[PDB]
RNA sequence: CUACAGUCGCGAAACGUACGUCC
RNA sequence: GGACGUACGUUUCGCGACUGUAG
């Protein structure tokens, strides 16, 4: 929030919500309960623990910051939109996402176990430049270090996504104002 | 060499003092070292000239050969004679001569019951230390209880010489069908009286050192609900009501032949109903020898189709509709080729009129089995969190095991899995890691429990309460005095022996009346009970030349009934020492008595009584 | 020349004229006791009457040795002593032998064949019959097929003057019994099937029997297997490779067998390989020329699987190097045989890892520990006493020359000379002479009774090496079955002879009725002409209308189109059986079939191709289905005899 | 203990002891095990029943005594360490010994087949003067009854070798006082 | 007392390969 | 070519017996 803002925070769709999540009407605050919520089962319901957003794409102005505290196992990243709903995020060949595994290392996928250092990121913010080819993820106060590198195939819709192992009930992910 | 830990010294410490004990060591191949420690100490303690003789009762041939290999690799270097007897070894070497030349014998226990029956072993005083495996199965009529019947009947009464020290090696003494700490205390005292034992020693001091080894996992209950748009159950229930209306049209007494009044589709209540009306339909004596055949054949076909429909409903309620569909379709094809009848043509035509409707509704991914897809969701979430875990998924019934393997092959998302039936990722084994998922079965390890009925979670909570009650009951008993405990178990054993020696005269009467044997399905005359021969008291056959024209043959040859459309398999062609006479099964007959007018049913050849005439070649 | 007392304590119940089961443990004792009974039997007749005692002998060296003994003793009394073999029963009439002799020593298959033929129409023409080694009179054996013709004469009620039927053994045998009374049931069943009443044993002269008994002591030595089996790992990788290559041309391979999990290097794996290879010979695909490649490729893959499976067993029993030598010899044989795109591929698969296998075979640390203490126990007792002769019983023919090679090149075992008898310190044999006071049973399970000569006992050792305790416990209970055999003999000796000859009559009559009820006639011969294909190429060999039968046992093919479908090759061991002379050993005349079809033989004047149904596949031309009939008597069809007037 | 003390009693060493023998925790009672046991495999295992000692040579003071009663057949003598382990005691180039053969005869081996009478010592001791290669086998108390003399080529230390008949489990020897 | 899975014991049979013998 | 025997291994079938689960 120290340089100029370019874009705003995304919103989640109720058309592809997870079957165990309880995202409220503010649509930037996810919440998990115990019993899976009975919805209509079609080719658009995800039926897994991946959560997408509803922002339309642009050239180079993208910024949002999510509060990743109070969560044990999470994986947030931005990838392609047109994929089969029976597939999950991170196994595709075109996915810039960080998979924080339960084995206590900040891993990430490029399809290829591309494992990184051993940080515990407090507040993750995804800053995307599809026009200029510069990907930056400034976590906490550390001279604005990205700590992750991606090359992108900018020829596709690039919706932002979330993925989190929700079987700890009361787990939440929340987006704040920058 | 392997290392003896401290709790495995503490567990074996009381039994080495000469008391008949019941160790309650937890699992993890720990008790198979405690037993080794006790054997090593017990064979050492006899002075020169005399000797000890350990006998280790296993219970299954895997466990038997496993413990034989372990005792061989551990005791052969020190100069003892380890051996092993089983059912796998042929009829050789009278057992009193193996056990006179060995010092560690691994019996399966039915061998010792057999050798004590015919007196080829004199008595249990030949051994000096008996070691049971899984001693908590010493129960109502289990072979451990027959051995201990002989042990206690030798102890009390006609006093013999020295008796062996008894050791039990359970992992959970299993206090089931109790309610509170009182009934658990009475049951555990009853079991410890049934082993003639006095100490229930378990680890107390370094319990935290045991906690370094065993990982009691944390559970995950999954109460998930059933489907709603049951067009499959609608069509199948219409077919079942249609067949019931046809059977009620023919019989007009079907509602009073059974005693289960309220009937619900797709459960064991309807199964008990259809089994009871099947047992009631055959027993009809009437003065129309063609109409009894016609009525019983029609009722056999209708009730067997109803029973197959009910089991198809039960299978489809727990697995995919495709599995019940291939089950139903191969059933209908296997009965269509069996025998042609206008009843059978009617029922097959009525099903195949709806068959394409069932295939159109069933093969729809919107009508997905919810418990199965929640299992798939859990499978993918765990395997994406950890791609190194394994699952040993337990299922109730083997048909559901094979159907779930058919699903995991027919799931394109789960390409990364390899099922196994009982190098691998997932095992599907019924009633025999990191994930012990229980598909409705009543270090980094979790166990799930998926259900479609709320109340088996209540049974699991009752089970957890029973487990806490069992630990509290053994911790209550363990602080007792010893002498009052031994008086208590002595009076329990004397009372149980007194009950044992007052009612044990189940001596039946061989009947001299000639009878006839009818077919179970078509009710046609097969033979007479004055005609059958029993060869070596286990091979009941028919020596009769009129019998030779009343079956059609089709492993070896399996016979069938010779009627025009009966197709009822009676028994099987077998080859004797020279001959090729066919044996029959009484489970496919109806006994009728030629003096009286009854048509009584039987289930196995031991219960049905007559004068058994042995088979001779002359 | 001069008898002893135990040799006359045995011969005393036989001279009374009653049938006996004399059981003497001396090799020269049986010959002298039979000599005494044969001497006393002839000299008791009145004037004009002749004795025609016939002494059976089952083997050929025993037959010729008893002929040399019985002629060089009964020459001075003028008794005509002759003998018939299979090498003498041709071109000589049997009937004019029996009328012109007294002490015939024929081998029993001659008498069974002549009783089937019709000459010697009854066994009443003899006056004594001696059975040497009589405990083979059990079931369908040529002693029992003679005792069948004897007992159908005695129990028929049409009896004449039946001869004495005494029999000489060394161990009456217990068989499948467990306790003492089952041993009594077996010995009574043997005495009923041999029609005797008294069992004679040395009782008063145990000192004269203990001085010559050859009783050694046993020294069971359980030895473990190896721990780092690199060779089993590499051949397991190759066998998985060949199995995965075998599935690409048969996707349903795992449906062809009902066996559970199969592990490499047991006999269960060879059972699975044999079942798969037989199941892949009955394909009926409509191409009929790709099938000639698919079945050939399946046969080749299963043959290489079987060769690796044999090399695994030879490595786990013998030294490691002989497995690689056996595999290399088989691959040299297939290099000299022929080459196609399958065999070039498999040979170039083996050559990829040949160097790794040859380097891992030459390690000085990877001996079999069984061989490692075999050399120890051979270098102990020889060092103790360098005048000790040993014999080494090995189970298989393939391991009897591995260990012959192994001492050829051992630095610790230079003082041995291998003496293979399948100037000799050791004798590496498979199945057996009372000169060797050391017997070593290299994993070899009736005990090996070495009581043969006219010698002494003097102390021997009977070391037994193994790798699994089943071998140990089998001998541990063989000793107890021998312990109860003597007690069963002694209990049977204390019955009354009026009740014993009635007790055996029950068993004789009951067994006669059981044998006579199983005289079911032939099945109906299915008329239609089927045809035979090879088991590797599945090319047309002949039809089943060209099949002629020589002597109701052997089969030939008479057609002229068959003459171009095989190629001859000279036989490695030509001999003469019963009308014949093995000339050649035929093979299939395709490009690369070369399958063993049979034998080319000289019967009377001709040269005919005697074939076997074991290496063929019978196919019905009506439907089109193929079957595997594995013996000639099970393939039921229209059997037409051979006629020399046709060709 | 009868004449002058000239040596200290030997000790069997646990690295060149052969794979069938089981000397005890005092390392002076040699016996034959029931079943042969797994040991280490190197250039020092004799693969027979031969064992050596750790008594180095001296000028002339060596005399040692072991209890050889209740051994079935034995062989006692001296051997050099520079010898192949596959070899036999008394049949090498230079290793002198005395054998108790299977014919109940006490013979001797030296590089030939020299033989004593039918004597069998319960106790025999070997006298050694290491500067000149002399031996005297004084058995027990009978006017120093030696009955054989051997020349020893003192060009190496003289760790004395012992072989016993290894096919009898429980067969033993014991080192005793001189 | 009905179904369901899990186990043990007793007898009968067939097959494969290897080894030895005989015609 | 064929017949016999022995050893090892595998499979099949019948008859019992026992325990647990749910109705
Ligand atoms: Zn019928
Ligand atoms: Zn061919």
């Amino acid at each position: 929030s120290r340089f100029a803002q370019w874009a705003i925070h995304p919103t989640f769709n109720l058309k592809s919500l997870s079957c165990s999540l309880e995202v409220s009407k503010d649509s930037r605050t996810v919440t998990v309960s115990h019993r899976p919520q009975p919805y209509r089962w079609s080719c658009e319901r995800f039926s897994t623990s991946q959560v997408l957003c509803s922002q339309a794409l642009s050239s180079g102005k993208h910024y949002w910051e999510v509060d990743t505290r109070n969560c044990s196992h999470w994986a947030v990243g931005v990838a392609s939109w047109e994929m089969s709903r029976d597939q999950v995020l991170g196994r595709t060949m075109d996915s810039c996402c960080v998979e924080w595994k339960g084995t206590s290392q900040l891993s990430a996928w490029h399809m290829k176990e591309t494992v990184l250092g051993s940080d515990r990121p407090g507040v993750v913010g995804i800053w995307l430049n599809l026009e200029e080819g510069k990907l930056a993820f400034y976590s906490v106060d550390n001279q604005e270090k990205l700590l992750y590198e991606c090359t992108i195939s900018a020829s596709s819709p690039l919706y932002p996504a979330f993925w989190l192992y929700g079987l700890h009930p009361g787990n939440y992910l929340i987006i704040k104002q920058v | 060499p392997f290392k003896p830990r401290n709790y495995q010294l503490e567990l074996a410490l009381p039994a080495m003092k000469g008391k008949n004990t019941i160790i309650c060591a937890p699992t993890g191949c720990g008790k198979t070292f405690v037993s080794l420690l006790i054997c090593e100490h017990h064979l050492k303690k006899f002075p020169q000239g005399q000797k000890g003789k350990v006998v280790f009762f296993a219970n299954q041939i895997p466990v038997y050969e496993q413990q034989k290999s372990v005792f061989s690799k551990y005791f052969e270097r020190h100069g003892y004679r380890v051996t092993g007897i089983s059912g796998a070894t042929a009829e050789n070497v009278p057992v009193e001569q193996i056990v006179e030349n060995n010092d560690i014998i691994i019996l399966t226990p039915q061998i010792l019951v057999n050798n004590l029956k015919k007196g080829t072993i004199p008595s249990l005083s030949i051994f000096t230390l008996m070691i049971f495996d899984e001693c908590h199965n010493t129960s109502k009529q289990h072979p451990y209880n027959m051995i201990m019947f002989n042990y206690l009947d030798q102890k009390l009464g006609g006093s013999s010489g020295p008796l062996p020290q008894v050791i039990g090696l359970t992992a959970s003494v299993g206090v089931g069908d109790a309610k509170n700490t009182d009934e658990a205390l009475d049951y555990i005292c009853k079991l410890c009286a049934s082993l003639d034992a006095s100490v229930i020693a378990t680890v107390k001091h370094n319990l935290e050192e045991l906690e370094q080894v065993v990982y009691k996992p944390q559970k995950f209950f999954r109460k998930v609900e059933s489907r709603i748009s049951d067009k499959f159950k609608y069509i199948i229930a219409q077919l079942m009501r249609d067949t019931e209306s046809l059977a009620k049209r023919i019989c007009k007494d079907l509602e009073n032949l059974s005693q289960i009044q309220n009937r619900e589709f797709g459960t064991q209540k309807y199964e008990q109903w259809i089994v009871t009306v099947q047992k009631a339909c055959m027993v009809f004596q009437m003065p129309d020898k063609d109409e009894e055949s016609r009525i019983c054949k029609a009722l056999f076909l209708y009730t067997s189709h109803l029973r197959k429909y009910n089991d198809a409903l039960i299978i489809s309620e727990h697995a995919r509709m495709k599995d019940a569909l291939d089950y139903l379709k191969d059933f209908f094809s296997n009965v269509r080729a069996a025998g042609f009848d206008e009843i059978e043509q009617d029922l097959t035509q009525r099903f195949e009129e709806k068959l394409q409707e069932l295939e159109s509704v069933s093969r729809d991914p919107s009508n997905e089995n919810p418990k199965l897809e929640d299992l798939c969701f859990i499978l993918q979430e765990e395997y994406h969190l950890n791609p190194e875990t394994i699952t040993i998924l337990f299922v109730k019934t083997r048909a559901l095991v094979d159907a779930l393997k058919n699903w995991i092959e027919g799931n394109p998302k789960l390409s990364f899995l390899k099922p196994g039936i009982l190098d691998h990722n997932i095992l599907i084994a019924t009633s025999v890691c990191n994930l012990v998922i229980l598909y409705e079965y009543v270090r980094g390890s979790k166990c799930f429990l998926l259900t479609s009925n709320a109340g088996v979670i209540e049974k699991e909570q009752i089970n957890m309460y029973k487990e806490k009650m069992m630990n509290d009951s053994i911790l209550r008993l363990q602080t007792w005095d010893e002498a009052v405990f031994r008086e208590k178990i002595l009076h329990i054993q004397t009372h149980e022996k007194f009950i044992r020696d007052s009612q044990e005269k189940p001596k039946p009467v061989p009947d001299k009346e000639n009878k006839k044997l009818l077919c179970r399905k078509c009710k046609a005359l097969a033979c007479y009970t004055a005609d059958v021969r029993v060869i070596e008291e286990c091979h009941y056959t028919v020596l009769g030349d009129a019998f030779k024209e009343c079956f059609v043959s089709r492993k070896r040859a399996k016979i069938f009934c010779a009627r025009q459309n009966c197709s009822h398999d009676w028994g099987i062609h077998v080859k004797y020492k020279t001959f090729e006479i066919p044996v029959i099964k009484i489970e496919s007959f109806v006994v009728e008595d030629i003096a009286t007018g009854v048509q009584t049913l039987y289930s196995k050849w031991k219960d049905f009584h007559f004068e058994k005439i042995p088979f001779d070649p002359a």
